[PDB]
C-alpha cells in the first residue's frame, strides 16, 4: 500500500481542508508520539494542527477542531497517529501557510468537510460580503516558530479508518 | 443574538490575534536586550508601534459592547480590561506633550559612582556633600516639570472618572460585583495605615539600636541622619550591617568559598533551583528554558543588560536573563527568578487578558518565599554547601534576623511615607508653596529621619528616585512584604513544621506545593481576596505572621534597649 | 472504459405510482455511483451519492440501493416535479462514465 | 452563496479556437477539483476532464485528448477550457461542475454552472 506518499509527503494540508486518500512496521517505527487505535477500503486523512489539539482527535470530544474542523463518530473503528514536525513546518519569522476555522453556525457531522469562505454573522445586520462589525472572516492562520513550546508546535496527524 | 455571545466571539478573535502580535513584540525585545545594536533597536521600535496600534484599534472596537448586560464574570473582566482607553482620553497635543515629557524625564535622570561612594565610604563630609549635590542639581530642574506632569496625569485621570491619579493607581486592588469579597479603593488606605500602626514598635526598637550604634560611631534623642542609611535615599539598611552587627567576632554563613572549592557554575545553581522546585510538587523547566536562555555573560565581544529578569514570551516560551557569578547572592536570585517563571507557567491556561498575578504584590511575594526557604541553614546543610559539623546557636540566629530586619523592616516606613505623600499630593491637600513643608515633616514623624540640610520649595527631592521619575507605583513593596510572610506561615503550618518560623523549609512536602498551586493556577480571573483565603484563610492583609517570624529579635532588642 | 447500461429508456407513470430505474455496470465499482436529475432547460442536479446517501434538502421519497454491478433508484409517490431525464454516473476509475438516460413522463 | 459563472455564447468557424471561463465565488478553487462536462443537442452527458488547481495535475477522457486543455489560475479564481480544431460535431453546451463526493467525503453537495452554448 502507498503508505510512503501518505506519511512522507512534502506538503501537508490544512485542517479545514484536510486531505483524504483511498487505500507492524508503522507500530514499531517508534517515530510517532501518539498512536491510539479504537475498536481494534481504508481511508487515510492527513492534516496539521497544534499539539494541544491532538487530544481533540478522538470520539466524543469538544472544542474548536472537533466541532468546526474535523469530527470523528462515536462508533469509530480506526487508528490515530500524530507526530511532531517542528523541524519542517516552522521557520524563523513565522510560517503562516496553515489555516483553521474558528466560527461556524453549527457543529460538523462526522467526516464532514467545509471549505466555504462566507463571512460569519454574529449580530443582526447582514455582512453584505465585507468584513466589519460583528462580521468575521472564518479562517485564521496558525503561527509556527522554532522557539515555541511543545503545545504550540506543529503536529502532523494521520487518521486511518477501516 | 444577545450581547454576551457577540462579546464572546469578539474576545475569541482578539485572543488569537494578540497572541501572535505579542509574541513578535516580545521576541524583538529579547533580541535587543541580549545584543545592543542599532538594528535591534529599530526592530524593537517597529514591533512596539505595531502592538500599540493593534491594541488601540481593538480597544476602540471593544468599547461598543455595554457592560450592563453581561452576567458572566470572566467575560465582564476581559471586557473591562479591554475597554480602558487610557492616554488616548486626552487630546493629541496633550498626548504628544506627555510622551515628550516622559522621554525628557528619562534622559535627564548616579550609577555606579555615587551609589558605591555612599555604599562603601565612611567619611561624613563626602556623604553629606554628595547628598546635597545630588538633591540640588537634578531636582531643581525637575520641580516645575514634576508639577506640570502631575497636572497632565491629573487631567487624564479626571478624564476617566477617577478622582485622582492616586485613585487610578489604587484601582488595581478594587474588586466589584462579587458578594462578600468586594474591596473598595479607600480600604487600601485604611488597612495600610492600620498595618503600619501595628508595624511601628519593631521599627522603633530597631531604629533605636541602629542610632545607638551610629552615636557610638559618630543627638541622644534626635532623628537619625538622612545620609547614613548607606544609599542615596535610605531604601535599604543592608549597607550598615558591618557597622551594626551585634556580635562582631562571629563569622557569617558565606558559602562562596565552598562553591569555589567544588567548582560550581550557573548550570549547577539552576539545576539545584530546579530540584528544589520539583521536590515540592511543581513541574520542572522546559527544554526551551535550557536551550534559549542566557545564564552567563556573553564575553566582552557583545554587550548586554546583566539585570536578572524572567521572560514569558508567550506560546509556551519561558526564559531567564542573568549574568551569573558563583556567589550566594546569585544562588538565591536564581531561586527568585525561577519562582517567577513557575508562577508564569502556572496560569498559562487562562485567557490572554487574565494571564497575570492577582495584584501587583503577588509575583514578588512568590519570588521571596522561595528564597526564604532556600536561605535556611538546614537547606544548605542538606545540599552539602555547609559542613555537617555546624552548630546553631542564639548569636547566629540573631545575626541572620538582624540582616533580614535591616533589609525588610527598615524599608517599610520609607515606602509607606512615599506612597502617602504621593497620594495626598495628587489629592490636592498639600498646596504647592508648602509641598516640601509636608515632605520633610513625614520624613521625621513617620520615618524618624531628619534632613541634614534645610531645603525650600525650589527642590524636587523625591524625583531623584528611579521609580518616581519613571511613573511607577510604590505600595506593591508593602503588599509584597505582608503577603510573603502570610504565605510562608500558611505553607509551614501545612507542612507540619515544629519550632520558630524563621527556620522552616517547605522542601520534600507536596501539601504546601498543592496549597500554593491551587492559588497559582487561578491567575487574575478569580478575585485576589478569595485566592488569598484559599491559601491562608483570611481575606485581607495581616501583620501577625511577620511578628511571629521576627519575635526572637524583638525579644533581644527589648532586652538590649 | 467502464461501459454503463441503463434501462428502461422511457416510461409513463401516474401520480402516486412507484418507479424503479436500473443502472448496471460492466465490472465492480465498489458502490461509487451517483444519480442525476435534469429538468427541461436546466442544469443537472445530484440526488444520491454512494448509492444510498441523500443530499441534504432532497425529499425523503427518493431512495437508492445496490451493490457490485447492479444499482437502482426508486421513487415512492411520483409527483409533477419528478418528470425529466435521469442519469447515473460512476467515479471509481478514470475516465468517469455517464449513462444513456431515462425519460419519465406523466400520463 | 456558492456560484459558478460561465462565459457567454461563442460562434466559432470550423478549425478555429475558443477559450471558455468558469469563475468561482464563495470558495477557493485550490481546495477542490473542477470538472468539465459536455451535452450535445438531444444527446446524453459526457465527461471531459478535471483539474486540481493546487498543483495543476489534470485527467482526461482519452477521446478528447489533444482537443481540450484545462487551466486554472488560483489568484483570479478562474478555470479555463481551451478548445482547438473544432468541427461541426462539437456544437454543444459546456458545463463546469464541482462535485465533492469525488474526493470521497460525506455530507456534501454538488454545484454546477449555467452552461455556455458554442456553435460551429
Ligand atoms: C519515510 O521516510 C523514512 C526515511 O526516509 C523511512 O524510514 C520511513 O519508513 C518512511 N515512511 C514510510 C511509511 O515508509
Ligand atoms: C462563562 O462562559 C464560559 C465559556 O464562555 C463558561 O465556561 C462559564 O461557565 C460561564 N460562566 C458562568 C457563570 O456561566
Ligand atoms: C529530601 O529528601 C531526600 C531523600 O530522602 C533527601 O536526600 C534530601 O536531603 C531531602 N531534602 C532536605 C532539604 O532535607
Ligand atoms: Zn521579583
Amino acid at each position: 500500500c502507498p503508505f510512503g506518499e501518505v506519511f512522507n509527503a512534502t506538503r501537508f494540508a490544512s485542517v479545514y481542508a484536510w486531505n483524504r486518500k483511498r487505500i507492524s512496521v508503522l507500530y514499531n517505527s517508534a517515530s510517532f508520539s501518539t498512536f491510539k487505535c479504537y475498536g481494534v477500503n481504508v481511508y487515510a486523512d492527513s492534516f496539521v494542527i497544534r499539539g494541544d489539539e491532538v487530544r481533540q482527535i478522538a470520539p466524543g470530544q469538544t472544542g474548536k477542531i472537533a466541532d468546526y474542523n474535523y469530527k470523528l463518530p462515536d462508533d469509530f473503528t480506526g487508528c490515530v497517529i500524530a507526530w511532531n514536525s517542528n523541524n519542517l513546518d516552522s521557520k524563523v519569522g513565522g510560517n503562516y501557510n496553515y489555516l483553521y476555522r474558528l466560527f461556524r453556525k453549527s457543529n460538523l457531522k462526522p467526516f464532514e468537510r467545509d471549505i466555504s469562505t462566507e463571512i460569519y454573522q454574529a449580530g443582526s445586520t447582514p455582512c453584505n460580503g465585507v468584513e466589519g462589525f460583528n462580521c468575521y472572516f472564518p479562517l485564521q492562520s496558525y503561527g509556527f516558530q522554532p522557539t515555541n513550546g511543545v503545545g504550540y508546535q506543529p503536529y502532523r496527524v494521520v487518521v486511518l479508518s477501516f | 443574538s444577545t450581547i454576551e455571545e457577540q462579546a464572546k466571539t469578539f474576545l475569541d478573535k482578539f485572543n488569537h490575534e494578540a497572541e501572535d502580535l505579542f509574541y513578535q513584540s516580545s521576541l524583538a525585545s529579547w533580541n535587543y536586550n541580549t545584543n545592543i545594536t542599532e538594528e535591534n533597536v529599530q526592530n524593537m521600535n517597529n514591533a512596539g508601534d505595531k502592538w500599540s496600534a493593534f491594541l488601540k484599534e481593538q480597544s476602540t472596537l471593544a468599547q461598543m459592547y455595554p457592560l450592563q448586560e453581561i452576567q458572566n464574570l470572566t467575560v465582564k473582566l476581559q471586557l473591562q480590561a479591554l475597554q480602558q482607553n487610557g492616554s488616548s482620553v486626552l487630546s493629541e497635543d496633550k498626548s504628544k506633550r506627555l510622551n515628550t515629557i516622559l522621554n525628557t524625564m528619562s534622559t535627564i535622570y548616579l550609577e555606579p559612582g555615587l551609589n558605591e561612594i555612599m555604599a562603601n565610604s565612611l567619611d561624613y563630609n563626602e556623604r553629606l556633600w554628595a547628598w546635597e549635590s545630588w538633591r540640588s542639581e537634578v531636582g531643581k530642574q525637575l520641580r516645575p516639570l514634576y508639577e506640570e506632569y502631575v497636572v497632565l496625569k491629573n487631567e487624564m485621570a479626571r478624564a476617566n472618572h477617577y478622582e485622582d491619579y492616586g485613585d487610578y493607581w489604587r484601582g488595581d486592588y478594587e474588586v466589584n460585583g462579587v458578594d462578600g469579597y468586594d474591596y473598595s479603593r479607600g480600604q487600601l488606605i485604611e488597612d495600610v495605615e492600620h498595618t503600619f500602626e501595628e508595624i511601628k514598635p519593631l521599627y522603633e526598637h530597631l531604629h533605636a539600636y541602629v542610632r545607638a550604634k551610629l552615636m557610638n560611631a559618630y543627638s541622644p534623642i534626635g532623628c537619625l541622619p538622612a545620609h547614613l542609611l548607606g544609599d542615596m535615599w535610605g531604601r535599604f539598611w543592608t549597607n550598615l550591617y558591618s557597622l551594626t552587627v551585634p556580635f562582631g567576632q562571629k563569622p557569617n554563613i558565606d558559602v562562596t568559598d565552598a562553591m569555589v572549592d567544588q567548582a560550581w557554575d550557573a548550570q549547577r545553581i539552576f539545576k539545584e533551583a530546579e530540584k528544589f522546585f520539583v521536590s515540592v510538587g511543581l513541574p520542572n523547566m522546559t527544554q526551551g528554558f535550557w536551550e534559549n536562555s542566557m545564564l552567563t555573560d556573553p564575553g566582552n565581544v557583545q554587550k548586554a543588560v546583566c539585570h536578572p529578569t524572567a521572560w514569558d514570551l508567550g506560546k509556551g516560551d519561558f526564559r531567564i536573563l542573568m549574568c551569573t557569578k558563583v556567589t550566594m547572592d546569585d544562588f538565591l536570585t536564581a531561586h527568585h527568578e525561577m519562582g517567577h517563571i513557575q508562577y508564569d507557567m502556572a496560569y498559562a491556561a487562562q485567557p490572554f487578558l487574565l494571564r497575570n498575578g492577582a495584584n501587583e504584590g503577588f509575583h514578588e511575594a512568590v519570588g521571596e518565599i522561595m528564597s526564604l526557604s532556600a536561605a535556611t541553614p538546614k537547606h544548605l546543610k542538606s545540599i552539602g554547601l555547609l559542613s555537617p559539623d555546624f552548630q546553631e546557636d542564639n548569636e547566629t540566629e540573631i545575626n541572620f534576623l538582624l540582616k533580614q530586619a535591616l533589609t525588610i523592616v527598615g524599608t517599610l516606613p520609607f515606602t509607606y511615607m512615599l506612597e502617602k505623600w504621593r497620594w495626598m499630593v495628587f489629592k490636592g491637600e498639600i498646596p504647592k508653596d508648602q509641598w516640601m513643608k509636608k515632605w520633610w515633616e513625614m520624613k521625621r514623624e513617620i520615618v524618624g529621619v531628619v534632613e541634614p540640610v534645610p531645603h525650600d520649595e525650589t527642590y524636587c527631592d523625591p524625583a531623584s528616585l528611579f521609580h518616581v521619575s519613571n511613573d511607577y507605583s510604590f505600595i506593591r513593596y508593602y503588599t509584597r512584604t505582608l503577603y510573603q510572610f502570610q504565605f510562608q506561615e500558611a505553607l509551614c503550618q501545612a507542612a507540619k513544621h515544629e519550632g520558630p518560623l524563621h527556620k522552616c523549609d517547605i522542601s520534600n512536602s507536596t501539601e504546601a506545593g498543592q496549597k500554593l498551586f491551587n492559588m497559582l493556577r487561578l491567575g487574575k480571573s478569580e478575585p485576589w481576596t478569595l485566592a488569598l483565603e484559599n491559601v491562608v484563610g483570611a481575606k485581607n492583609m495581616n501583620v501577625r505572621p511577620l511578628l511571629n517570624y521576627f519575635e526572637p529579635l524583638f525579644t533581644w532588642l527589648k532586652d538590649q534597649n | 472504459d467502464i461501459k454503463m447500461t441503463q434501462s428502461p429508456s422511457s416510461m409513463y407513470a401516474s401520480l402516486g405510482e412507484r418507479v424503479t430505474i436500473t443502472c448496471k455496470a460492466s465490472q465492480d465499482i465498489n458502490s461509487y455511483l451517483s444519480w442525476f436529475q435534469q429538468k427541461p432547460g436546466k442544469s443537472p442536479k445530484t440526488l444520491i451519492y454512494r448509492a444510498n446517501r441523500l443530499v441534504d434538502g432532497v425529499p425523503s421519497r427518493f431512495s437508492g440501493s445496490g451493490s457490485g454491478q447492479d444499482y437502482s433508484l426508486t421513487i415512492n409517490s411520483l409527483e409533477y416535479e419528478d418528470m425529466g431525464i435521469y442519469y447515473c454516473l460512476q467515479y471509481d476509475e478514470f475516465p468517469f462514465t455517464f449513462g444513456s438516460g431515462t425519460k419519465l413522463e406523466i400520463k | 452563496e456558492v456560484q459558478l459563472q460561465q462565459s457567454g455564447a461563442e460562434l466559432v468557424k470550423p478549425g478555429a479556437s475558443v477559450k471558455l471561463s468558469c469563475t468561482a465565488s464563495g470558495f477557493n478553487i485550490k481546495d477542490t477539483y473542477m470538472n468539465w462536462v459536455r451535452q450535445r443537442p438531444k444527446q446524453g452527458l459526457e465527461w471531459i476532464g478535471r483539474i486540481d488547481p493546487a498543483n495543476g495535475n489534470t485527467k482526461y477522457d482519452p477521446k478528447f485528448q489533444g482537443k481540450a486543455t484545462i487551466t486554472a489560475d488560483t489568484s483570479s479564481n478562474i478555470a479555463y477550457l481551451q478548445l482547438s480544431g473544432l468541427t461541426s460535431e462539437d456544437t454543444a453546451v459546456y458545463y463546469c461542475a464541482r462535485f465533492d463526493y469525488d474526493g470521497y467525503y460525506v455530507h456534501v453537495m454538488d454545484y454546477w454552472g449555467q452552461g455556455t452554448s458554442v456553435t460551429v
